[PDB]
DNA sequence: CTACCGATAAGCAGATCTCTCGATTGCGTAT
DNA sequence: ATACGCTCTCTGCTTATCGGTAG
RNA sequence: UAAAUCGAGAG
């Protein structure tokens, strides 16, 4: 029921309150009103990097330096040729 | 706005635009482009979709770019990865330019966009509505007439004459 | 841009007035060219050796999303003539897809010349 | 770094001191052309940290000034060793400037002149007071290539430019007394600059701009 | 260039000229080799141009955050901008961090409707304990003081307080936290001589502190 | 400066067009237009009044197998949490939709006869992706969905933006099909103006029967029939 | 503590060559 | 047949309000 | 005899 920084009821799956915001030892679902303990929540780590591209400068840039073949159905099955050569325009596929 | 775009192969004329203030503003079709006026029949073309691969989004749990959407005509039909997506999109020009299967009318465009660093959003859609601008090209595989639009023409290599065809990179 | 220009100045170089079946003065092109009366060097440059790049606003050809040029052209062609290098003349004709690119700088020279005389006179005016 | 303050003291003195000599008071260029070691040993003591309370000086017009401007009084020119100049200090400024009778004095700070301080500067005629930032003179404005020479006239040659032009004293071209150059030399409303003009198709010609 | 730039001197005599230069000239004394490095003396620099990375750990429950900054190598940015370590992180510890807390603080007013070492020696708790002092919500501080590849500081919000994005309010601050720079002036360059004189081209306009530079310029 | 624009038409070939915005507070908005005038809506009311769904559906529906993405997570919660915020009540389907009723029934000429249930309701069938049409309540919620997810990952730097200037994003308008679409209007137009014609009657007049064909030829002959003109 | 001097954030205004044709010009009650 | 009420600006100036001085 | 607005053009 714990994903990212917020918690979802088991029950109903409405967005539950901010733990830290409520009275201890308690949590209470907002629609169904269900019985959560505060336990067993007790991290909700999330990290964050920044976009790697936030940050432009002139150093940052110094760490980045006639026959077709044609797959028709699926992966499976392998790969169909169409020739259709100039010598005579005479066309045909090939498996 | 007015700048005259590559986009505009085959749809709009290069050349057939006003002097002056209408520069680039006012312009005229290329002489083969016929603007779709009727609805075409995409009623069957859902269950051919789930035939090949595509997964139905009814019961589905997916989202996001690193699959690939197949919609029709702005609904959601399906979620199947870039490279099925690829393959179903070809399966589905090569059927409706081989017109014998019943569902797929020879005007559905089909507007692939593969996945792309920063690109274009990525995903597979479908258009028959009205309105839309088409043309004919070649579809090189069986020799015959294929029906393209803008959206669907931007990704796909059509040579501009059959002695510049290049080996496994031109379908039209 | 700068080496097609340099390729395009070699050619311009070598193939007139020696290439040149007619000579000046028998050459009226070149006759009134070279002496003022119309036209310039890069117009006879043009007429006879090649159109040379094609510029957009300073740039080359503008891109899709795609990385095409133009349909014609696979996704990030590394071509000359795939980013408006016309190597055609207009003695000889010049290919579809020079044709577009050469159709691109026209359009963008007449866009052009018609903002640039609503540019200019509100400057006189508040001058004068 | 306090040889850097050093140095900068040096070069505003500098240029102070070609202010008031182009300003028609008499400074010989021995005090112009001062070496910086020379300056060291005049007027910073044994920890080197210059005392400004030796730097004021005083100047006298000279014999072609007085002869061409005969209204020119003493100048007494003061450096403020404080880092701030309250109401205490100028007002003990005017006061000196009073009790020995210059006719002019300006006034050297460092940071800044306090707004109630501010308030005693066109206190008393006729004995204008003038204000120049230390850092606003390490370089003279006038030696740089862009600016002309400006040359204040006289009245008798006002009464001749004004006379050959038939003009008014508005219907001149107008420089802003509060421009650095005039400024520099010290223009009091009313009195024209002539300006020595380089021109790229003349040469030499001279403009006349009236302060107001 | 151009129509425009007449149209900022006739028409408008724009005192907020739209790209602003100022042209200093070149003793004879000084070298190229000098040069390059002079114009490096005076060019701004962002904190944000010697930053490779900010992580920013949020664990809720009194809010928590981990504001790891990963910079680039010290023999990079202490070359490419001439930055050394002491320099960095006494913008850090005085320049970025109050401007982090007035933007946090600030976007609070208007919602209310590899492993680094744990071990520290004597000086650095003194400097950790002064940093927290001087700021409103810092418990931790510290700053790779002999590599200077890294920063990583707390940062403690009432438990109240409901998500922040933490991430956008590091990015506003530190493209706009400042390692150095000369006031209006954003950029030097030394471009190739033109008619003969050797010239910087600034990007900006400060004659006054382009006074000071009497051995240059 | 970021959004999603979509331009959806009716099978009787007319438009309306639905903009998400997104707010650099965090949340996203969904702005459209009824007469002249443009009005602006909290997505999350519009995709819980669409059909039943929870908050862990939206989540799913948006976030997909990427859980260890911390720039969505943290966008959707911001969302979800502004959502409770602002609008503690609203905790069913059809209390939103109630909600949005009242809001928008003196706009929409609403009939004092349709609940503010129906009223929400019909509010969201003339306006949110009408190209779904009625019975497509799933559909709209699903593309909905799907925009929201195609605007967080524009404003996260992993899509390039749409150019409505190129050719690839444009259509047609054939001018017979405007020609039917502004008879359309015309026609609706003219219907207003019979029931405001009855209108003045009952506020005036007596000799007033519903049920009656004089009355019916007789209030008839006083609107403007003319539509041709 | 309170009144003067500024110092921005926000709102508001006007504005960005000549010449030739054709076509239209409103409705909504009340009497 | 007929008369009277009506949805992608550049440059400033000008206003409102926020801090600091010193009174 | 007039005026706007729209539309089309010329240099
Ligand atoms: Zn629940």
């Amino acid at each position: 029921s714990v994903v990212g920084s917020l918690i979802f009821c088991l029950d109903c799956g409405d967005l539950l309150e901010n733990p830290n915001a409520v009275l201890g030892s308690n949590v209470e679902c907002s629609q169904c009103k269900a019985i959560y303990p505060k336990s067993q929540f007790s991290n909700l780590k999330v990290v964050t990097t920044t976009a790697d591209d936030a940050f432009p400068s002139s150093l940052r840039a110094k760490k980045s330096v006639n026959y077709h073949t044609l797959q028709l159905r699926s992966a499976d099955e392998g790969a169909t040729v169409f020739y259709t050569c100039t010598s005579c325009g005479y066309k045909f596929r090939t498996n | 706005v007015r700048k005259l775009l590559p986009e505009s192969w085959g749809f709009l004329c290069p050349v057939h635009t006003p002097d002056g203030s209408p520069c680039g503003l006012l312009n005229h079709f290329a002489h083969k482009c016929r603007i779709s006026t009727q609805q075409s029949d995409v009623s069957r073309i859902p269950s051919i979709l789930y035939s090949l691969g595509v997964a139905p989004a009814s019961h589905t749990f997916a989202a996001g770019p690193s699959l690939c959407c197949v919609q029709i005509d702005g609904k959601i039909i399906g979620w199947v990865s870039h490279e099925q997506g690829k393959i179903i999109a070809d399966t589905l020009r090569y059927w409706k330019v081989e017109g014998k299967t019943p569902g797929l009318p020879i005007d559905l465009e089909i507007g692939y966009v593969p996945p792309s660093t920063r690109g274009q959003y990525p995903g597979l859609y479908l258009f028959g509505g009205h309105s839309r601008m088409l043309r004919p090209v070649r579809y090189l595989p069986l020799d015959k007439e294929d029906i393209v639009g803008p959206f669907e023409q931007v990704y796909m290599n059509i040579a501009v004459t059959p002695q510049e065809i290049q080996n496994n990179v031109h379908t039209h | 841009s700068s080496k097609v220009n340099a390729i395009t100045s070699q050619v311009v170089s070598k193939c007139v007035p020696d290439g040149t079946m007619k000579k000046f003065p028998c050459n009226s092109m070149q006759a009134m060219a070279l002496s003022g009366a119309k036209g310039s060097n890069v117009n006879v440059s043009q007429i006879m050796c090649l159109l040379g790049q094609q510029a957009l606003e300073g740039r080359r050809v503008p891109v899709m999303v795609s990385g095409k040029t133009l349909p014609s052209f696979k996704p990030y062609e590394t071509d000359a003539m795939a980013g408006g290098y016309v190597k055609g003349r207009f003695y000889s004709g010049i290919k579809p897809q020079e044709y577009y690119f050469h159709c691109m700088a026209g359009r963008e020279g007449l866009i052009d010349t018609a903002v640039k005389t609503s540019r200019s006179g509100y400057l006189q005016r508040c001058l004068t | 770094e306090n040889e850097r303050n050093i140095s900068r003291l040096w070069r505003a003195f500098r240029t102070v001191k070609e202010m008031v000599k182009d300003r028609g008071y008499f400074i010989t260029q021995e005090e112009v052309e001062l070496p910086l070691e020379d300056f060291k040993a005049k007027y910073c003591d044994s920890m080197g940290r210059p005392q400004r309370k030796m730097m004021s000086f005083q100047a006298n017009p000279t014999e072609e000034s007085i002869s061409k401007f005969p209204d020119m009084g003493s100048l007494w020119v003061e450096f403020c060793d404080e880092p701030s100049v309250g109401v205490k200090t100028m007002k003990t400024f005017v006061i000196h400037i009073q009790e020995k009778n210059f006719q002019t004095g300006i006034f050297v700070y460092q940071n800044n002149i306090t707004p109630s301080a501010m308030k005693l500067v066109p206190s008393i005629p006729p004995a204008t007071i003038e204000t120049f930032n230390e850092a606003a003179l390490v370089v003279n404005i006038t030696h740089h290539e862009l600016v002309p020479k400006h040359i204040r006239l006289s009245s008798d040659e006002k009464r001749e430019l004004l006379k050959r032009y038939r003009l008014k004293e508005s219907q001149l071209p107008r420089i802003q007394r509060a421009d650095p150059v005039a400024l520099y030399l010290g223009l009091k409303r009313g009195e024209v600059v002539k300006i020595i003009r380089k021109s790229e198709t003349s040469g030499r010609y001279a403009s006349y701009r009236i302060c107001m | 260039l151009g129509i425009p730039r007449l149209r900022e001197i006739v028409m408008t005599a724009s005192a907020a000229i739209k790209t602003p230069q100022m042209t200093l000239p070149i003793w004879n004394d000084v070298s190229d080799e000098q040069a390059d490095t002079f114009c490096k003396s005076i060019s701004k620099v962002l904190l944000s141009e010697v930053i490779d990375k900010v992580i920013v750990t949020e664990t809720t429950g009194a809010r928590s955050y981990v504001i790891h900054m990963r910079f680039f190598d010290n023999n990079e940015y202490s070359e490419e901008y001439d930055v050394s370590k002491e320099e960095l992180q006494n913008v850090i510890s005085n320049q970025f961090i109050h401007l982090l807390e007035a933007a946090i603080v600030k976007e609070i007013k208007k919602q209310k409707r590899v492993e680094a070492n744990n071990n520290m020696n004597k000086v650095q708790r003194d400097r950790q304990s002064a940093i927290i002092s001087h700021h409103r919500f810092i418990t931790k501080y510290n700053f790779d003081d002999e590599s200077g590849k890294w920063c990583e500081f707390k940062l403690e919000l009432a438990a109240d307080t409901e998500k922040l994005l933490m991430v956008n309010i590091v990015e506003e601050i530190c493209r706009k936290s400042i390692i150095r720079q000369i006031p209006h002036i954003d950029r030097c360059v030394h471009p190739e001589p033109e008619n003969g004189k050797r010239v910087l081209v600034t990007e900006g306009v400060n004659f006054q502190a382009m006074w000071d530079q009497e051995a240059f310029i | 400066h970021y959004g999603i624009q979509i331009r959806s038409v009716r099978p009787d070939q007319t438009s309306q067009t639905n903009v998400l915005h997104y707010l650099n507070d965090g949340q996203v908005t969904f702005r459209f237009s009824w007469r002249k005038n443009e009005y602006l809506v909290p997505v999350v009311m519009i995709l819980k009044a669409l059909c039943h769904t929870s908050d862990r559906e939206i989540f799913d529906g948006i976030i997909g197998n990427d859980v260890k993405d911390s720039f969505l997570t943290d966008r959707l919660e911001l969302l979800l949490r502004g959502f409770k915020k602002r609008y503690p009540h609203l905790q069913n389907r059809t209390q939103v939709l109630q909600y949005l009723g009242d809001k928008f029934r003196v706009v929409f000429q609403a009939s004092p006869d349709q609940s503010d249930l129906e009223v929400g309701q019909e509010v969201l069938d003339r306006i949110v992706l009408v190209h779904l049409g009625k019975d497509g309540s799933q559909d709209k919620f699903r593309m909905l969905l799907f925009m929201i997810r195609k605007l967080y990952s524009l404003v996260a730097g992993e899509c390039s933006p749409d150019n409505p200037d190129a050719t690839q994003h444009q259509e047609v308008l054939l001018g017979g099909f405007l020609y039917g679409m502004i008879l359309k209007e015309k026609i609706d137009e003219y219907l207003q103006n019979i029931i405001a014609q009855v209108r003045m009657d009952i506020n005036r007049g007596m000799a007033i029967n519903f049920k009656d064909k004089r009355y019916m030829s007789r209030v008839l002959m006083r609107v403007n029939e003319n539509i041709g003109s």
